[PDB]
């Protein structure tokens, strides 16, 4: 916010407390009246900026809670932080200050609750590739799965 | 700001003849120049204004023509008692700039 | 202070030891190793550059100055009848002396802001001239109409250009009256912008025409502004240099002024020659320009010498010396102390 | 260039060759014994024998 | 007066857990082994 | 003659436009505001 | 090798021209050229790379002299 | 705030403005000021004026 | 009338000095053998 009143100097002499030669007021006036067009017509701008988590979650919506199952895969919103995994205790003690742990590469391994400030630990669900053992079609169709 | 300038800067002269004096400026002056004459101890008088066109009241041994940058004046009949520093004088851009002299000199 | 660290963290989560990456080679090794324990052997960590100590600017030397002394300082201003267009180019403008100087009050540059005037290449500057009375400011603008917009000199809804004028009462105002100075009334066409009627037709009004005779509804458009110097400031002469633009139809030939910097030599430096740009250390050379060439480029597309501006010499362009930076060390069992190559 | 360096070799070109020098004569003096432990010398022709 | 700082002024970076983990990070960090001053 | 001629290609491809005005970045940042010159630098640092 | 002499920005469309006793008018053609730069820097020799196959080859291998072999300079369609 | 028909230049860059109650935002910094009428583009990242 | 162009007619295509080295350009050129056309 640039709230001060310095004069601004353009020309050649600096004037430093007068208005007049080569010294303009740099605070000049909208002076709106109700006959100008649309284009001179006032404008009440409310901007609303965001950062997306500098800090801790604080201004979330309206969206009702739900109730937290254990040990089973779900896709969870902890604050607006949208992942997958299944949700199991934890013997990582956090100091106070924590609210998420974060593990390597950007991805989040544990995270303490709303409402309830429980430690949870966020492991990925079971994955892998599948794989097929096979005699052959000119043998037979009998198949191992790996 | 007109570099002001008139050749040749002292040439002489013989009684009764044609003598013809230039003088040049730098910029486009084109329609604007006046002709004086200055004797010593003397204030000078207009001869010649906008480099055509003469004063009521002068002898008229004299006249002048010229436009662009080239511009003189010829005294088809010259006179011993002249013997004068001529001066030019321009009217189109400030400042006002006059010239150095061309001295008429008897032999 | 902004620096940048080395935390280890515990099995506890907590923190054990740090490093800092910039108080010494040995833990920059630190750093760009990510461990405490480096191993006997060299190590590289971070790239040596020379930095350019200071900048030089170079450009052509003005010996074509444009003539704005004979648009601004003249005797003669033709009337708004006889508005004297002059083509500005082939030349570089300086508009930082006109808008340094403070004989006028009304800038008012639509298009191009104020301020940032000397940096943009225009092509084509149209300079118009004319003398109209001092209350018609707001009447020279882009969108307002009336007598001095409509039916005497139009300036075109997209104008993009200075409106400088200055009002003075000492040169253009005689006592009884300036009747040279004219304008016009009557006039049945809205002018078009950029166009000049000089002729002297008789304006017919009510029913008859008269057809060269003045009398009962035939008025001559050609008035007289009669400047008087006891008159108000909206009655005053008011001496208008208006400045046309490009409107994107040639190349650029009117440039802006480009203030040149003297040459430092053997050090490194961020030069600008000519629009090319670089950093490097300038000397001296003994490769034959020839009269033509600008800049000489080596193999692979790589600037090696430039001719100097000013002076045509002929300068060899040297890279600033640079390499990463090499860390000996025996290791953290043996010794602290390190060696830099 | 801008971004390119070349480093120097370890081994220099006067000193390769000290080792081509040392190699041959090593295998002018020793035939084969001085690859496999001590150079035990010989006369050339019973080496070329 | 004037004191070494030495390995002083070291705290959490971002509010965030990291365990057993060689982490790099770049915040406002107090210089190792610089001079603090002293009042008394 | 290999390893020179691939400095010499390596050099040579920094003239290279990429698809953007021009292949000097003090000249693209020169004349163009910050978030286009943004993808106009952005051109030449993938194809370089 | 001819020297530049003026460059003149007049940006107006040029199409026909006429000349103000014997004289050569020859037309130029969008084509790469070969330029043999001297130590003086001067132009010594040029190679058109559209008029002949062995121009082809030594606008390919960017020499003037070129060796023994087979060269795949072009692509014909 | 998206319900209300009154503003008609919700122009949001960087959250789209039809999924914006489900992010649960740290800071928010509500600035309010008044303009001239025209000057709508020149409050947008990276348009000057 | 009609002459053969022979090897006339290269000029400095970039006003850039380069020296010992085979420099590739694409500007227009007057091509080489071509037929230039001879007037009286
Ligand atoms: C149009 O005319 C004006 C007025 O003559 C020019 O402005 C500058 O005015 C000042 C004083 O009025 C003068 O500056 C002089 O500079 C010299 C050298 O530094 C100094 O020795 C003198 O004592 C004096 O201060 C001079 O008339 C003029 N300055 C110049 C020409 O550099 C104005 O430049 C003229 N041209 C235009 C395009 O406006
Ligand atoms: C009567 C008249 O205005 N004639 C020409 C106009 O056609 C032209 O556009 C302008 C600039 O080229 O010079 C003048
Ligand atoms: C299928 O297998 C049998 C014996 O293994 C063989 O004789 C036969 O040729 C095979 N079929 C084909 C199409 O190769
Ligand atoms: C806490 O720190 C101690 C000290 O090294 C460590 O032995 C222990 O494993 C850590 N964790 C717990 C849960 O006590
Ligand atoms: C120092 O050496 C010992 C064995 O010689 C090794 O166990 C130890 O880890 C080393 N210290 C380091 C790498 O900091
Ligand atoms: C280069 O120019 C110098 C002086 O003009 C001359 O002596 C020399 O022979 C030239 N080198 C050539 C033509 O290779």
């Amino acid at each position: 916010r640039d709230i001060s009143t310095e004069i601004y100097q353009a020309g050649s002499t600096p004037c430093n407390g007068v208005k007049g030669f080569n010294c303009y007021f740099p605070l000049q006036s909208y002076g709106f009246q109700p006959t100008y067009g649309v284009g001179y017509q006032p404008y009440r701008v409310v901007v609303l900026s965001f950062e997306l988590l500098h800090a801790p979650a604080t201004v979330c919506g309206p969206k009702k809670s739900t109730n937290l199952v254990k040990n089973k895969c779900v896709n969870f919103n902890f604050n607006g932080l949208t992942g997958t995994g299944v949700l199991t205790e934890s013997n990582k003690k956090f100091l106070p200050f924590q609210q998420f742990g974060r593990d390597i590469a950007d991805t989040t391994d544990a995270v303490r609750d709303p409402q309830t400030l429980e430690i949870l630990d966020i492991t990925p669900c079971s994955f892998g590739g599948v794989s097929v053992i096979t005699p052959g079609t000119n043998t037979s169709n009998q198949v191992a799965v790996l | 700001d007109i570099q002001m300038t008139q050749s040749p800067s002292s040439l002489s002269a013989s009684v009764g003849d044609r003598v013809t004096i230039t003088c040049r400026a730098s910029q486009s002056v084109s329609n604007f120049l006046h002709w004086y004459q200055q004797k010593p101890g003397k204030a000078p008088k207009l001869l010649i204004y906008y480099a055509s066109q003469s004063i009521s009241g002068v002898p008229s041994r004299f006249s002048g023509s010229g436009s662009g940058t080239d511009f003189t004046l010829t005294i088809s009949s010259l006179q011993p008692e002249d013997f004068a520093t001529y001066y030019c004088q321009q009217s189109n851009t400030w400042p006002l700039t006059f010239g150095q002299g061309t001295k008429l000199e008897i032999k | 202070q902004p620096r940048t660290f080395l935390l280890k963290y515990n099995e506890n989560g907590t923190i054990t030891d740090a490093v800092d990456c910039a108080l010494d080679p040995l833990s920059e090794t630190k750093c760009t190793l990510k461990s405490f324990t480096v191993e006997k052997g060299i190590y590289q960590t971070s790239n040596f550059r020379v930095q350019p100590t200071e900048s030089i600017v170079r450009f052509p030397n003005i010996t074509n100055l444009c003539p704005f002394g004979e648009v601004f300082n003249a005797t003669r201003f033709a009337s708004v009848y006889a508005w004297n267009r002059k083509r500005i180019s082939n030349c570089v403008a300086d508009y930082s002396v006109l808008y340094n100087s403070a004989s006028f009050s009304t800038f008012k540059c639509y298009g191009v802001s104020p301020t940032k005037l000397n940096d943009l290449c225009f092509t084509n500057v149209y300079a118009d001239s004319f003398v109209i009375r001092g209350d018609e400011v707001r009447q020279i603008a882009p969108g307002q109409t009336g007598n001095i917009a409509d039916y005497n000199y139009k300036l075109p809804d997209d104008f993009t250009g200075c409106v400088i004028a200055w009002n003075s009462n000492n040169l253009d105002s005689k006592v009884g009256g300036n009747y040279n100075y004219l304008y016009r009334l009557f006039r049945k066409s809205n002018l078009k912008p950029f166009e000049r009627d000089i002729s002297t037709e008789i304006y017919q009004a009510g029913s008859t025409p008269c057809n060269g005779v003045k009398g009962f509804n035939c008025y001559f458009p050609l008035q007289s502004y009669g400047f008087q110097p006891t008159y108000g400031v909206g009655y005053q002469p008011y001496r208008v240099v208006v400045l046309s633009f490009e409107l994107l139809h040639a190349p650029a030939t009117v440039c802006g002024p480009k203030k040149s910097t003297n040459l430092v030599k053997n050090k490194c430096v961020n030069f600008n020659f000519n629009g090319l740009t670089g950093t490097g250390v300038l000397t001296e050379s003994n490769k034959k320009f020839l009269p033509f060439q600008q800049f000489g480029r080596d193999i692979a597309d790589t600037t090696d010498a430039v001719r100097d501006p000013q002076t045509l010499e002929i300068l060899d362009i040297t890279p600033c010396s640079f390499g990463g930076v090499s860390v000996i060390t025996p290791g953290t069992n043996t010794s602290n102390q390190v060696a830099v190559l | 260039f801008n971004g390119l360096t070349v480093l120097p070799p370890l081994l220099t070109d006067e000193m390769i060759a000290q080792y081509t020098s040392a190699l041959l004569a090593g295998t002018i003096t020793s035939g084969w014994t001085f690859g496999a432990g001590p150079a035990l010398q010989i006369p050339f022709p019973m080496q070329m024998a | 007066a004037y004191t070494n700082s030495f390995t002083r002024g070291v705290y959490y970076p971002d509010k965030v857990f990291r365990s057993s983990v060689l982490h790099s990070t770049q915040d406002l960090f107090l210089p190792f082994f610089s001079n603090v001053t002293w009042f008394h | 003659n290999q390893n020179a001629q691939a400095l010499n290609t390596l050099v040579k491809q920094l003239s290279s436009n990429f698809g953007a005005i021009s292949s000097v970045l003090n000249d693209i940042l020169s004349r163009l505001d910050p978030p286009e010159a943004e993808v106009q630098i952005d051109r030449l640092i993938t194809g370089r | 090798a001819l020297e530049p002499l003026v460059d003149l920005p007049i940006g107006i469309n040029i199409t026909r021209f006429q000349t103000l006793a014997a004289y050569y008018v020859g037309y130029l053609q969008p084509r790469t050229f070969l330029l043999k730069y001297n130590e003086n820097g001067t132009i010594t020799d040029a190679v058109d790379c559209a008029l002949d196959p062995l121009s082809e080859t030594k606008c390919t291998l960017k020499s003037f002299t070129v060796e023994k072999g087979i060269y795949q300079t072009s692509n014909f369609r | 705030l998206y319900n209300s028909a009154s503003f008609s230049t919700f122009k949001c860059y960087g959250v789209s403005p039809t999924k914006l109650n489900d992010l649960c935002f740290t800071n928010v910094y509500a600035d309010s000021f008044v303009i001239r009428g025209d000057e709508v583009r020149q409050i947008a990242p990276g348009q000057t004026g």
